[PDB]
RNA sequence: UGGGAGAGGGUGGUGGAAUUCCCGGAGUAGCGGUGAAAUGCGCAGAUACCGGGAGGAACGCCGAUGGCGAAGGCAGCCACCUGGUCCACCCGUGACGCUGAGGCGCGAAAGCGUGGGGAGCAAACCGGAUUAGAUACCCGGGUAGUCCACGCCCUAAACGAUGCGCGCUAGGUCUCUGGGUCUCCUGGGGGCCGAAGCUAACGCGUUAAGCGCGCCGCCUGGGGAGUACGGCCGCAAGGC
């Protein structure tokens, strides 16, 4: 195991996944919408995304992890509060910091984006 | 593009008088100039249609004045356009 | 707070000037709105493309990431 | 550019010949032809091998520098380009300074007057051969040896090319002609530049006589044979195939794979073509 | 005749006598094209705002040059054969523009 | 003559972001998607995370109520080639002008021919929903095509639904770009509000839709019909 690593949080409109790497960003134990029996819309949800960083946080800890830069892409509904859920399960969040893919023009979106 | 030394030769080699910047003969040289180092660049880029909207300006625009000095002197018309190699 | 006013004399089209240039960027590497940068529309034109060179060179950042 | 015909004739309609624009000199040099023993498609034993052959125009072949290091280090103006009736590509005439003549395959944009030069440290430049190794990575690249000294192998068909993505090891990857990616010894030598006369693939022979003229006799559906002779011969009026489509000696011809499973060179074919 | 800057960027992790090898390459291909060098800035090894081939620097040279302009673009194509040049970008040289 | 601003056009290069695919690592029970679902994808190891590679297209911030062009239209960055245009000096020619039936060139998208390219997107098409139906909207797929080169087609709410040139008739405000003596004065553009006046009204108003002159295009009730016949053009679609 390690001591500190990593936490990655993906929030979509449809789910808020987490998962936790290492300090090498090798994944240790992730979560989403899903792991937490809900499925559907509710997967979307505020609390949705907050058990899931709990069940993603209580795994990793469970593994010797002490300590995590948060990392968020997204705009979903559950992105600000799978934030919360992370100090707030016994991880040293050390810092946070948005990564969202933006494009400089790149590809022409689905029609649903235009 | 053209230097102002290449172009004080047409002014030079066509003003009817040291000093003559204007008259229908250096217009229409200082316009051949123009016109030739354009019909070899698009003969190049055939693509490039908005500077051809320009040689067509400038055609026009010699036309005229060479309507006007052959209607004043049959005889500076002439003596120009062979100077120049117009007229097909 | 402006940035033609807190720096001296600047030649905006030296694209070396990663010391001047780096102050024109925003925290994630955004060419600055003129209602931060203080440049007029010529001046703000011109910054840009040299900005837009030092990119390139190297020099200076396409994107930074947000730190909270 | 291929040349066109007014249709004077009905074959004429179609019919499209290469410009021969390039070409400066109309004569082989007598030093570089030797006799093309025609074929007919026959083997050794007299037996068709490879059917619907023969019967076209007489040729000399002429002797291609397919090595190059043969000569590393040693100049050689370009000195004419020809037709050579044995491939697709045109082939131009090296004059070295060494005072020996030799034919390689001309690629495209060679000029007349020229210079060329074989090694490690030739200048990056169409018509120069160099070791792969030495060739920058995207560099496009022809008349590729495919294992080294064994001769120029690959990319020389009129207006292919062959291009440099990247090395690992001794090996460099190319993509050849038909798309596929495969490891080649940075030790095979390549000339820098794409095979030229690349509109060769948009002539229209137009009339069936100007295949004759090429050796390819008429070739007959084994649709239009009978049972004897083919799997899809026989029956009354016309017929579909009535089985998957086969070849004269019964293997299926739509889609069946054939290269050999356990081949040694499949450690080195990266991906299979494409289209 | 007109006057450029030729900036040129180098693989950072080369000896210095192969770096001279470089440079020397560079001082042939200006030779040949007609370049006349009057200035000569060589700041060198400078950590970058993003990675180039992999690598957070950079060896950054710089001419101010004088050459015929029919040429520079041969020239900044013949400086970006040499796989250790990362960047090369000539620039027209232009009169400052100045605020304060 | 000396200056200037600009996504004006053409050619050759080249930079980063992102999506997709591929290889390696780590990792496991779902992911995706919706109004809610399902199809779909996923223990044959997906999603999410990291390293690597290939390839196409489009250029974030700057960026604007902005700029350029005759219009169509033009937006990373570098160089070459090329057009238009404005301003200062008042130096040259001496009415050389304006418009313009025909003609000729340019002409968004889509479409067509021949090669090439193909990541994303997506007519057609297939599937999942919804529904009485659902040849739709919503979802998962997906072929042309979107991209390049050359050659065609020549259409449009091709709009300011406002032809071009010139002269004349209050100003206020904002902005782009020049020049000066740098409050400001003065040019050339781009908007707003308004004098007089115009208008059926809405509205227009020194960017006229005001007052005038020149020349061109065009209208003459609706439907039939931009159809038919004829002619010309086009590979066809179809255009005039
Ligand atoms: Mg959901
Ligand atoms: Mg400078
Ligand atoms: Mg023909
Ligand atoms: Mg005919
Ligand atoms: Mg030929
Ligand atoms: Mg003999
Ligand atoms: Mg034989
Ligand atoms: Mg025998
Ligand atoms: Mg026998
Ligand atoms: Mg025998
Ligand atoms: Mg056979
Ligand atoms: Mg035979
Ligand atoms: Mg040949
Ligand atoms: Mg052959
Ligand atoms: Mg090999
Ligand atoms: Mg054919
Ligand atoms: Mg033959
Ligand atoms: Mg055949
Ligand atoms: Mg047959
Ligand atoms: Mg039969
Ligand atoms: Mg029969
Ligand atoms: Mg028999
Ligand atoms: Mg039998
Ligand atoms: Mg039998
Ligand atoms: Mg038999
Ligand atoms: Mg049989
Ligand atoms: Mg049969
Ligand atoms: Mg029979
Ligand atoms: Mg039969
Ligand atoms: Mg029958
Ligand atoms: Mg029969
Ligand atoms: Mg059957
Ligand atoms: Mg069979
Ligand atoms: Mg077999
Ligand atoms: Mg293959
Ligand atoms: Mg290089
Ligand atoms: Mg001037
Ligand atoms: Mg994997
Ligand atoms: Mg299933
Ligand atoms: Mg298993
Ligand atoms: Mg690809
Ligand atoms: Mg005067
Ligand atoms: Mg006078
Ligand atoms: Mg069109
Ligand atoms: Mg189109
Ligand atoms: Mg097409
Ligand atoms: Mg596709
Ligand atoms: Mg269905
Ligand atoms: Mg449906
Ligand atoms: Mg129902
Ligand atoms: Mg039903
Ligand atoms: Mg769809
Ligand atoms: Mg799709
Ligand atoms: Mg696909
Ligand atoms: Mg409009
Ligand atoms: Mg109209
Ligand atoms: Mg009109
Ligand atoms: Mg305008
Ligand atoms: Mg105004
Ligand atoms: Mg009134
Ligand atoms: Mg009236
Ligand atoms: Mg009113
Ligand atoms: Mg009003
Ligand atoms: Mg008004
Ligand atoms: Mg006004
Ligand atoms: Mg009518
Ligand atoms: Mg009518
Ligand atoms: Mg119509
Ligand atoms: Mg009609
Ligand atoms: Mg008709
Ligand atoms: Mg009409």
């Amino acid at each position: 195991q390690v001591a500190s690593g990593r936490a990655y949080i993906h929030a979509s409109y449809n789910n808020t996944i987490v998962t936790i790497t290492d300090p090498d960003g090798n994944p240790i134990t992730w979560s989403s919408g899903g792991v937490i029996g809900y499925k559907g819309s509710r997967k979307g949800t505020p609390y949705a995304a907050q058990l899931a960083a709990l069940d993603a946080a209580k795994k990793a800890m469970a593994y010797g992890m002490q300590s995590v830069d948060v990392i968020v892409r997204g705009t979903g509904a559950g992105r600000e509060q799978a934030i919360r859920a992370l100090q707030a399960s016994g991880l040293q969040v050390k810092s946070i910091v948005d990564d969202t893919p933006v494009p400089h023009n790149g590809c022409r979106p689905k029609k649903k984006f235009r | 593009p053209i230097t102002k030394e290449e172009k004080q030769k047409v002014i030079q080699e066509f003003a009817r008088f040291p000093g003559d910047t204007g008259s229908t003969e250096v217009q229409v040289a200082l316009l051949t100039l123009r016109i030739n180092r354009l019909s070899e660049h698009l003969k190049v880029h055939k693509k490039d249609h908005h500077s051809h909207r320009g040689l067509l300006m400038m055609v026009g625009q010699r036309r005229r004045l060479l309507r006007y000095l052959q209607r004043e002197d049959p005889e500076r018309y002439r003596a120009l356009i062979e100077k120049l190699g117009i007229r097909g | 707070a402006k940035v033609k006013a807190t720096l001296g004399e600047f030649d905006l089209r030296d694209y070396r000037n990663v010391e001047v240039l780096k102050r024109f960027l925003s925290e994630t590497g955004k060419i600055l709105p003129r209602r931060r940068t203080g440049l007029s529309a010529k001046e703000q034109r011109i910054l840009a493309k040299t900005i837009k060179r030092a990119r390139i060179l190297g020099l200076l950042p396409f994107t930074e990431k947000l730190v909270r | 550019a291929v040349k066109k015909f007014k249709p004077y004739t009905p074959s004429r309609r179609f019919m499209t010949v290469a410009d021969f624009s390039e070409i400066t000199k109309t004569e082989p040099e007598k030093s570089l032809v030797k006799p093309l023993k025609k074929t007919g498609g026959r083997n050794n034993q007299g037996r068709i091998t490879v059917r619907f052959r023969g019967g076209g125009h007489k040729r000399l072949y002429r002797i291609i520098d397919f090595k190059r290091w043969d000569k590393v280090g040693i100049p050689a103006k370009v000195a004419a380009i020809e037709y050579d009736p044995n491939r697709s590509a045109r082939i131009a005439l090296l004059h070295y300074v060494d005072g020996e003549k030799r034919y390689i395959i001309a690629p495209d944009g060679l000029q007349v007057g020229q210079q060329v030069v074989a090694g490690p440290d030739a200048p990056i430049q169409v018509g120069n051969a160099l070791p792969l190794r030495f060739i920058p990575v995207g560099t496009v690249v022809h008349a590729v040896e495919l294992e080294p000294k064994k001769g120029a192998k690959l990319a020389r068909a009129a207006g292919t090319s062959a291009q440099i993505q990247g090395r690992e090891g001794d090996y460099v990857i190319l993509r050849l002609p038909s798309g596929e990616l495969r490891k080649v010894h940075g030790e095979c030598y390549a000339t820098v530049g794409a095979v030229g006369n690349a509109d060769h693939k948009n002539i229209v022979l137009g009339k069936a006589g100007r295949s004759r003229w090429l050796g390819r006799r008429p070739h007959v559906r084994g649709a239009a044979m009978n049972p004897v002779d083919h799997p899809h011969g026989g029956g009354e009026g016309r017929a579909p195939r009535g089985r998957p489509p086969a070849s004269p000696w019964g293997w299926q011809t739509k889609g069946l794979k054939t290269r050999k499973r356990r081949k040694p060179s499949s450690r080195f074919i990266i991906a299979r073509r494409k289209k | 005749m007109r006057r450029y800057e030729v900036n040129i960027v180098l693989n950072p992790n080369l000896d210095q006598s192969q770096l001279a090898l470089e440079k020397e390459i560079i001082q042939r291909a200006l030779e040949n094209y007609g370049a006349r060098v009057e200035k000569v800035e060589e700041l060198g090894l400078r950590r970058l705002a993003y990675p180039i081939a992999k690598d957070p620097q950079g060896y950054f040279l710089w001419y101010q040059v004088e050459m015929p302009e029919d040429r520079v673009n041969d020239l900044a194509r013949e400086l970006r054969i040499r796989d250790n040049v990362r960047r090369v970008m000539v620039v027209k040289s232009q009169e400052p523009f100045l605020a304060n």
